[PDB]
């Protein structure tokens, strides 16, 4: 009857996440950990580019497939690409609003990672840093929509 | 001896003092009214037994004389049924021809000209046609005489009056004491055995002897005047050795076990009868023999006087997982020792169940003509599932009430359901996420289906043509069940039911049941279902784990289970309790089980019922649902506009009474917004003004009107809200199903 | 902190949650609730208001004119 | 914040500071309407608004009379 | 409603020349229902059906619409503001606890509709609802006839 | 003494009072200088369910 | 009677860890710590949600909000009569007692406290709203 599983956070039972095996199990958080969102100590435009070209590749196959030319034979990839690439200029101009109006408080308070070090605060939370993540989230995502038409184009088994 | 009788002697004097003084089960009423709202309190506290005292004794003898006291009514409403199927039906005559003569057992009196509602409904005779299946049960019984059903009348009225005898004796006379009632290992056995192990045995051996023999007669085409008596079915065994030559090796084959031989009146057959589009009744049989034996197993399984068998307390301590700390402990405490713990998961079965058997009525119909009595088997569908949300949301409603009332945090430390009430957070926020991507993703669909075919883009729309989303998972159960009698359940001659697939039953010219097919309309419409009873599920389960608790309100245990709101504070607070939940649960109930009774309606009246006449299924709607259901204006149009013909043109003839409760339901619906819309405060100021004229002309009452409360505005109104809905939409069945079907 | 958005409020700038964006659009026109009203202010306020609302029907009616001239018959 | 404010109608009965969910109220002696104690409003910082105080007010009325005013955090039971 | 029900109807029935129609059925309510709204619906649901669409689809469309609004306003004005905000507690835990989200953060604190917004707000679907409802329904069923 | 006596009927006369101009029965009179002295109790009661309230001696007048 | 100062030494009841407990309010704006010396090990309710069993002696527990805290003062004063005393903690480090802010719980004299908030008029004898007008902000009559 031993071997409970389920655990508060860091140990604090009057946090309220209770760690579980969705939450921190090692694999689980060794992927959580390694996305670029997650990674406090690069620049934010990079990070920005990656998760924008993983998105903007990723929302271009719906415009594609289920869009209002998904029909038409090669018309389809030219217009969910444009389709895919105005959503994320619309996503980019969201991040410049959202780091317009979340990043001008700066709180005191430190962060720690479980463990106990007390690390810095990401620069990604940052007037600044969220300009360049947008920057950044900008061209990954027009690239990826890019990329993704070029996918279309070339590979070989796309149905 | 642990487990034994034990009981008190004259516990409570029999005498109407205490009817004379209302208001005596409380400590607050017995005072007597000064205001009208002791009227209304007196009628909601009136079977809160857990007020009115703490003992759970005398709460449970409250209780378990109530239940007598329920069972002999339902036994006056059976006892009733079977009355006016012996005088005033037409059932006599429907046994000759039930394909033809449309079942009646309500004449209406010729007074203010309601003597239109006696129709022509067949056999020489002038009644409300019946849609609750009476004739098809009896039939299937095996009656065949409206004198059988006098007397099973007056059988019934002598049980009431023993169920009502029973109540006061159990209360009065002679109430079991507190651990009478806590020996659960007992009465699951008892109830397992011999309620439903003996009462399907007991059902089995009527169904071998009387059933079976008499409707096999007269499926055979025989009259039901030249058919031999039970009695004589009982006695005279050449009879039975006669319809069933197993009969003439007696009871040997059973305890021989030799059973094979009895495979004449024991069937597997599958399928549907196809002289009457009902199961066998040998296949009932051989069920109910089954069932019995079944149950009469599982009622030794539990321990109560004698070492063998399981205490269910060791069975609940012994189950317990690493991710579920102690597991089931206490929980043989909890529902010991609350009635409500109690009532909450007996209510969820039992309308969970209900709905099974709505949907295990129609597929599989197992009472002789009731598939081609079209009104019957919509009825019997809907009547079900609603009973069965009803069930369910009261179910929420005493989950609540116990984790009100009666949890106890000191019982409950890291077992099952402190862990649930710690993590609820992450509960009912996915929950609420699925309610919204549901929400979406099934009605969105829907818009999405209107945009399309209103902007002329019907190649854009989600259909059946041009972007399909087939349930491919219900289909393939379809074909798994369909082959099932092939490879994996050779003995049975055909399947379960026709929905599965293969050939109809037709019965009459109308048919029975034959195959249902599932398209992308039925995938979507199956997905709303899902979402409204999980957005029911989210608004009942968040009433339960915040019952006594929230980020909102910490201390809303001591408020209570039934309060409106702590006060306009932390932004507003209205209709935080658990009981405002379960009001909110019950409007969901209501639009989920609106969507499911149409859902059923038009796949049936499109795609199942119908009339073969010439070399082809000629349906009643002719097979729209599949192109029609894509759209909200579809079920506008196709559905609720067209099926409305019936309704609205139904004045001046037998349906008329349907059109007038349907617009008395419209109504009734509507005036329920004018409590759910409004507030108490506005009334009292508007009352107080008319107790001013009152005052005036000296007649302002002792009673002071008030208001009623802002729980008993918000319960009036969703009173009001779902009589007017479901009367609305009973009325609109029942006149487009008895005209069309 | 205080935010920006009710100019004319300032308990409603100090509210920390989405209360203070549907409060200061639903309370705008409410000039003699505002803060550092006063009469003669409220007023001319309204004063100026009326003529917006002039401007406006006019120009609606400008527009029923120009669209039944440009794409109506 | 809200606004609450003490009436001198105030039989100093206790109930309001007892019902008030927040410590908002209590009762100060003898410098109020009379002697035998008087309530007051000292914290009404911590005031959510919820009116238990004027629920259990058994005066005509209510002695102690809480107006809704603007709101913060701690005027919304927000734990977030 | 009632008096524009009465005008359409009377005039429905004088400019189709039936008004002996209207001095029959307009004196019960099933009159009203079925020769009046049922009767005079046949164009307007039908604006678009699976066999295609006509011009009157816009004002189906909009029928549909108002039929949406007026019962999103029943949302806010049966249920009332403390469900929503103990959702909203939940859903706020949901956002701070949930990976790669709980970096994006709110600046206005998630709190439910109060009361008299809400009621407000009821009021605005509700309106908006039958406004747009009747509005559909008048120019359809005018229209398709005439 | 001031006030009325322990058992008169009195009609109270404060504006925002429930009972105001309804005829109520004196409990007590409370003979210090105590505002409010004046105990009424009244057969019906008011929405909060009291009986009984405090009034002034100008907020009283006799039958 | 003295302020008492907060004792971050004090242990905190056994607790298996719930959802309902500190969110990002305790880390920016403010959060609450209930503190109450226990005679023996008893579960009580969680205001958050759940139970917990409070330790024999001193015990001390986190809270986001006021009134959790005072729910559970007026549950560890009613059901186990104890004298719960809690404080309000700033993410800086900055605490602020709050309850028995004189010594004594607020339904009790103190002899000392001084009356705020007493209008020393009858509900009735406030002013029309019309008086009030153009006061600058909105203003009720009461002020
Ligand atoms: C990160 C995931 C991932 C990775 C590493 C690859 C990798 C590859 N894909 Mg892609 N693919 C993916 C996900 C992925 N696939 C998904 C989710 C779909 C859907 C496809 C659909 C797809 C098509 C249709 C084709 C590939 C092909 C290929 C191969 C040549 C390009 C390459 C190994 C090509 C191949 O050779 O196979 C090709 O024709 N992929
Ligand atoms: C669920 C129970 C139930 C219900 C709803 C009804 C309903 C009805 N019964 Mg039935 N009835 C029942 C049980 C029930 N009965 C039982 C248990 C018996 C056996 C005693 C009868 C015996 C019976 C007779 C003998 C007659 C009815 C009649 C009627 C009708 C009018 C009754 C009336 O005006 O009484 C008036 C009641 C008061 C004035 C009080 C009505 C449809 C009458 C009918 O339908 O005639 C055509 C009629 O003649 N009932
Ligand atoms: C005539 C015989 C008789 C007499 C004199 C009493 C006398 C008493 N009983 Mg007993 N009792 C009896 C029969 C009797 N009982 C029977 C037959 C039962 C079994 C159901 C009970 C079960 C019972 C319980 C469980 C309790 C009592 C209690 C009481 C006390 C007060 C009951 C009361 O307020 O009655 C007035 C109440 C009624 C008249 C209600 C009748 C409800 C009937 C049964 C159902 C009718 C439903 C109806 C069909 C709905 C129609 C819907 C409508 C809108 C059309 C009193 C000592 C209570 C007690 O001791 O508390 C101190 C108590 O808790 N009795
Ligand atoms: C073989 C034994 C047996 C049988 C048949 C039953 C049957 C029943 N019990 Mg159970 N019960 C039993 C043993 C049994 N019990 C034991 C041993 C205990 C003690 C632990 C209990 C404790 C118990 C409680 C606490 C309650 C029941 C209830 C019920 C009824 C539920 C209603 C229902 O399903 O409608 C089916 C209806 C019928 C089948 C109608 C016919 C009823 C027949 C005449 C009575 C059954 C035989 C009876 C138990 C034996 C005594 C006969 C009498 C002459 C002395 C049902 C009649 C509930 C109820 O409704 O209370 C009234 C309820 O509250 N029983
Ligand atoms: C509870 C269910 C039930 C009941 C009551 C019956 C009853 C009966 N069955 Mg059926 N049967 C059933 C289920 C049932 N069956 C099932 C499930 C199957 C499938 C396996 C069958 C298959 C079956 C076959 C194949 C046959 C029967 C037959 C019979 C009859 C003969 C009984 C017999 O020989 O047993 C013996 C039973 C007893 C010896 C008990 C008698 C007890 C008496 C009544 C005691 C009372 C005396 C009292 C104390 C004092 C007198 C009082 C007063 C006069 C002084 C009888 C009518 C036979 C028959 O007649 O066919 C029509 C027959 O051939 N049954
Ligand atoms: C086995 C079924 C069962 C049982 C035994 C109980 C028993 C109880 N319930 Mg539960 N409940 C149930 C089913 C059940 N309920 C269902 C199905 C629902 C969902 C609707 C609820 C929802 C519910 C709530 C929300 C509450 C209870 C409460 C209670 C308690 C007091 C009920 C009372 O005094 O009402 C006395 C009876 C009435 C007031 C009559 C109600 C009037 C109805 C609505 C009229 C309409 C019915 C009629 C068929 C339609 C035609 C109308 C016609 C006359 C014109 C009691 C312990 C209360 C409680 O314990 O809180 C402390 C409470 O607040 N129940
Ligand atoms: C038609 C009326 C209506 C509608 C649309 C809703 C909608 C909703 N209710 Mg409400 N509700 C209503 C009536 C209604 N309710 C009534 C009458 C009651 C009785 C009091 C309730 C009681 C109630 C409770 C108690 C609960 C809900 C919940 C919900 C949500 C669950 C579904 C969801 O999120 O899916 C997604 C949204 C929809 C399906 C709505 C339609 C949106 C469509 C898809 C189009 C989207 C437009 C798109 C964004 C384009 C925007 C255009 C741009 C110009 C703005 C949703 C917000 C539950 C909730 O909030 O928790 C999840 C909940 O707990 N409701
Ligand atoms: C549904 C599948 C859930 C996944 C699953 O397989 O759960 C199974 C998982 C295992 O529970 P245990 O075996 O530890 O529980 C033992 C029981 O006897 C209860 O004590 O249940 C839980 O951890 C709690 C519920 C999880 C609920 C998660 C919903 C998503
Ligand atoms: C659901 C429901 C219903 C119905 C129900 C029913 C119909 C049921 C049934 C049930 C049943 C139907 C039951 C039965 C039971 C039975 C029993 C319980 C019996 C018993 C018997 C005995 C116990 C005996 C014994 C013996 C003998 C005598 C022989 C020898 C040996 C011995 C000793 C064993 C209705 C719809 C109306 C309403 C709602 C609910
Ligand atoms: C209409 C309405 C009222 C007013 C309803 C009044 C108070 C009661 C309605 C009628 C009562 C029941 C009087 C009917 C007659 C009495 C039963 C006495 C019988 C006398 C003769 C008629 C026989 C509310 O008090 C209310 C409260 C909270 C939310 C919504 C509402 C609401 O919508
Ligand atoms: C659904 C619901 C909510 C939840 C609604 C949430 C909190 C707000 C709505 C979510 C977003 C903001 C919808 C916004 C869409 C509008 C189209 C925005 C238009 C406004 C602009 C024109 C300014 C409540 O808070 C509520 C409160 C009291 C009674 C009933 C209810 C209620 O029914
Ligand atoms: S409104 Fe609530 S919190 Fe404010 S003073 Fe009154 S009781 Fe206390
Ligand atoms: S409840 Fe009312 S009368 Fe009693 S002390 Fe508080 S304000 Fe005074």
């Amino acid at each position: 009857k031993k071997a409970q599983v389920i655990s508060p956070v860091n140990g604090d039972p009057f946090v309220g996440m209770l760690e579980t095996p969705v939450t921190s199990a090692p694999i689980v958080a060794t992927y959580l950990s390694n996305l670029p969102a997650y990674r406090t100590g690069v620049a934010p435009v990079l990070r920005g580019v990656e998760i924008g070209l993983a998105h903007g590749f990723l929302l271009a196959g719906p415009f594609i497939k289920l869009g209002p030319l998904r029909n038409v034979p090669e018309t389809a990839e030219i217009a969910g690409s444009l389709s895919a690439a105005g959503l994320v200029l619309i996503l980019a101009l969201c991040l410049s609003i959202y780091g317009s109006a979340q990043f001008q408080s700066t709180p005191s308070i430190g962060v720690k990672t479980l463990s106990g070090r007390s690390v810095a605060r990401d620069p990604l939370f940052s007037a600044d840093g969220w300009s360049e993540f947008a920057a950044g989230f900008l061209v990954g995502g027009e690239a990826g929509v890019a990329w993704a038409y070029v996918c279309t184009q070339i590979l070989p088994y796309y149905s | 001896k642990k487990v034994k009788i034990a009981v008190d002697r004259n516990p409570v004097e029999t005498s109407f003092e205490k009817w004379a003084k209302p208001g005596h089960f409380s400590r607050t009423l017995s005072k007597g009214p000064n205001t009208t709202t002791w009227i209304w309190n007196l009628h909601a506290d009136a079977h809160d037994f857990d007020s009115h005292t703490s003992d759970l004794e005398e709460i449970s003898r409250k209780v378990f004389s109530a239940h007598f006291g329920q069972l002999g009514i339902i036994f006056i409403w059976l006892s009733g049924m079977y009355f006016h199927g012996a005088r005033f039906s037409n059932y006599e005559a429907w046994l000759s021809d039930p394909t033809h003569i449309k079942p009646s057992a309500q004449v209406v009196w010729p007074i203010v000209g309601q003597e239109i509602l006696n129709g022509d409904v067949g056999g020489g005779f002038q009644g409300i046609q019946i849609t609750s299946g009476f004739f098809q049960l009896w039939r299937a019984s095996g009656i065949t005489s409206e004198l059988q059903l006098y007397t099973t009348a007056i059988g019934g009225l002598v049980m009431a009056a023993a169920m009502f005898f029973a109540g006061w004796f159990h209360y009065h006379k002679a109430a079991p004491k507190l651990e009478w009632f806590q020996n659960v290992e007992s009465m699951l056995n008892h109830h397992l055995g011999g309620l439903l192990g003996l009462g399907s045995l007991a059902w089995a051996g009527h169904q071998i002897h009387v059933s079976l023999p008499v409707n096999k007669l007269l499926d055979a085409g025989v009259d039901p005047k030249e058919i031999p008596l039970p009695h004589d079915l009982l006695l005279n065994r050449a009879i039975m050795a006669d319809l069933y030559p197993s009969f003439a090796k007696g009871i040997a084959p059973f305890f021989t076990l030799n059973w094979s031989e009895y495979s004449d009146f024991l069937t597997f057959k599958g399928g549907l009868n196809p002289v009457t589009g009902g199961l066998w009744l040998s296949d009932t049989a051989h069920h109910h023999v089954a069932i019995a034996v079944l149950f009469l197993v599982a009622g030794h399984m539990y321990r109560t006087n004698w070492g063998i068998g399981h205490s269910m307390k060791e069975i609940l301590e012994a189950h317990r997982g690493p991710f579920t700390g102690e597991g089931h402990v206490g929980l043989y405490e909890i529902l010991t020792t609350s009635w409500h713990a109690q009532l909450a998961i007996n209510l969820a079965l039992f309308g969970s169940l209900s709905i099974i058997v709505a949907h295990h009525m129609y597929a599989m119909p197992p009472y002789p003509y009731l598939a081609t009595d079209y009104g019957t088997q919509l009825s019997l569908f809907t009547h079900h599932t609603w009973i069965g949300g009803f069930c369910i949301v009261g179910a929420g409603a005493h989950a609540a009430i116990f984790m009100v009332r009666d949890y106890d945090p000191t019982n409950n430390y890291n077992n099952l359901l402190d862990r649930v009430i710690r993590h609820r957070d992450a509960i009912i926020s996915h929950l609420n996420w699925v309610c919204i991507f549901l929400g979406f993703h099934s009605f969105g669909l829907y818009i999405h289906n209107d945009t399309m075919s209103a902007l002329g883009r019907p190649q854009d729309m989600f259909s059946d043509t041009a972007i399909q989303l087939q349930p491919v998972f219900a289909q393939w159960i379809q074909n798994t069940h369909f082959l099932a009698p092939q490879l994996t359940a050779p003995n049975a001659l055909a399947a379960t039911s026709l929905t599965w697939g293969g050939d109809l039953v037709a019965v009459g010219g109308k048919v029975a049941m034959m195959p249902i097919s599932l398209g992308t309309s039925d995938f979507m419409v199956h997905h709303i279902h899902a979402f409204t009873i999980h957005v029911t599920v989210l608004i009942l389960l968040k009433g339960v784990l915040f019952a006594r608790s929230s980020r909102l309100i910490p201390d809303k245990a001591n408020l209570g289970f039934r309060f409106p709101c702590d006060g306009p504070g932390r932004g507003g607070t209205c209709q935080v309790s658990a009981w405002d939940h379960v009001f909110l649960g019950l409007f969901w109930m209501y639009n989920s089980l609106s969507i499911v009774i149409f859902h059923f309606s038009w796949k049936m009246q499109s795609d199942v019922w119908g009339t073969v006449t010439a070399s082809g299924v000629s349906h009643i709607t002719g097979g729209n649902f599949a192109q029609s259901a894509n759209t909200i204006n579809g079920w506008l149009r196709d559905f609720l506009w067209a099926q409305s013909s019936q309704v609205i043109q139904s004045y001046g003839s037998a349906l008329s009474a349907y059109g007038l409760i349907f617009l008395g339901a419209h109504f009734v619906w509507a005036f329920s917004l004018m409590f759910l819309f409004s507030g108490r405060g506005y009334w009292q100021e508007l009352i107080e003004s008319i107790v001013w004229a009152h005052n005036k002309l000296k007649v302002a009452p002792a009673i002071q009107p008030r208001a009623l409360s802002i729980t008993q505005g918000r319960a009036v109104g969703v009173a009001h809200y779902l009589l007017g809905g479901i009367a609305t939409t009973w009325s609109f069945f029942l006149a487009r199903i008895i005209s069309v079907g | 902190a205080t935010k920006l958005f009710p100019k004319f409020s300032q308990g409603l700038a100090q509210d920390p949650t989405t209360r203070r964006i549907w409060y200061g659009l639903a309370m705008a026109h409410d000039f003699e609730s505002h803060d550092g009203m006063t009469e003669e202010n409220l007023y001319q306020k309204i004063f100026a208001s009326h003529f917006g609302q002039l401007s406006i029907i006019f120009l609606w009616t400008s527009g029923n004119l120009f669209h039944v001239a440009w794409q109506g018959n | 914040a809200h606004i609450v404010k003490i009436y001198d109608t105030c039989i100093g009965c206790t109930q309001c500071v007892r019902a008030c969910p927040l410590d908002v109220l209590e009762m100060v002696p003898w410098d109020g309407c009379k002697a035998s104690q008087m309530a007051s409003a000292p914290r009404t910082e911590d005031c959510v608004g919820c009116k238990r105080c004027e629920t259990a007010c058994p005066t005509d009325f209510l002695s102690v009379r809480v107006y809704l005013g603007s709101e913060s955090t701690r005027s919304m039971g927000l734990s977030y | 409603g009632w008096v524009t029900f009465y005008w359409h109807w009377k005039h429905l029935t004088l400019w189709q020349g039936n008004v002996a129609q209207f001095d029959e059925s307009s004196t019960y309510l099933m009159g009203w229902l079925r020769d009046y709204l049922w009767l005079n619906s046949s164009q307007l649901i039908n604006g678009y059906n699976p066999f295609g669409m006509n011009s009157l689809s816009v004002w189906a469309w909009t029928f549909l619409f108002g039929h949406l609004i007026y019962a999103t306003g029943f949302m806010f004005l049966i249920s009332w503001r403390g469900y929503w905000q103990e959702l909203i507690e939940t859903l706020v835990w949901a956002h701070e606890k949930t990976p790669l989200a709980n970096l994006v953060y709110w600046k206005d604190k998630p709190v439910a509709l109060s009361i008299v917004q809400a009621r407000l707000v009821g009021l605005a679907h509700f309106s908006v609802g039958y406004i747009f409802t009747y509005a559909a329904f008048l120019i359809a069923s005018t229209s398709g006839r005439f | 003494e001031v006030g009325p006596k322990r058992g008169s009927l009195v009609k109270i006369l404060r504006p925002e009072s429930y009972w105001f101009n309804q005829v109520g029965k004196v409990v007590s009179v409370d003979q210090s200088g105590v505002r409010y002295p004046v105990v009424v109790r009244f057969e019906n009661q008011n929405y909060a369910g009291v009986t009984t309230n405090n009034y002034a001696l100008d907020e009283v007048v006799a039958a | 009677w003295t302020v008492p100062t907060l004792n971050p030494d004090t242990p905190s009841p056994i607790f298996g860890g719930s959802t309902g407990g500190l969110l990002r309010k305790a880390q920016t704006e403010e959060f609450y710590v209930i503190t109450w010396e226990a005679k023996k090990e008893q579960i009580f309710e969680m205001p958050t949600g759940g139970a917990a069993i409070m330790r024999q002696g001193p015990n001390l527990l986190k809270f986001g909000k006021k009134e959790q805290c005072l729910a559970l003062t007026t549950q560890l004063r009613n059901k186990f009569k104890l004298t719960p005393c809690f404080y309000r903690v700033f993410p800086d480090g900055k605490v602020q007692y709050l309850h028995p802010a004189d010594g004594v719980y607020p339904e009790k004299v103190n002899a000392g406290r001084v009356g705020a908030n007493q209008n020393m008029r009858r509900i009735g004898q406030n002013v029309n709203p019309i008086k009030v007008k153009f006061s600058g902000r909105m203003m009720s009559p009461a002020e």
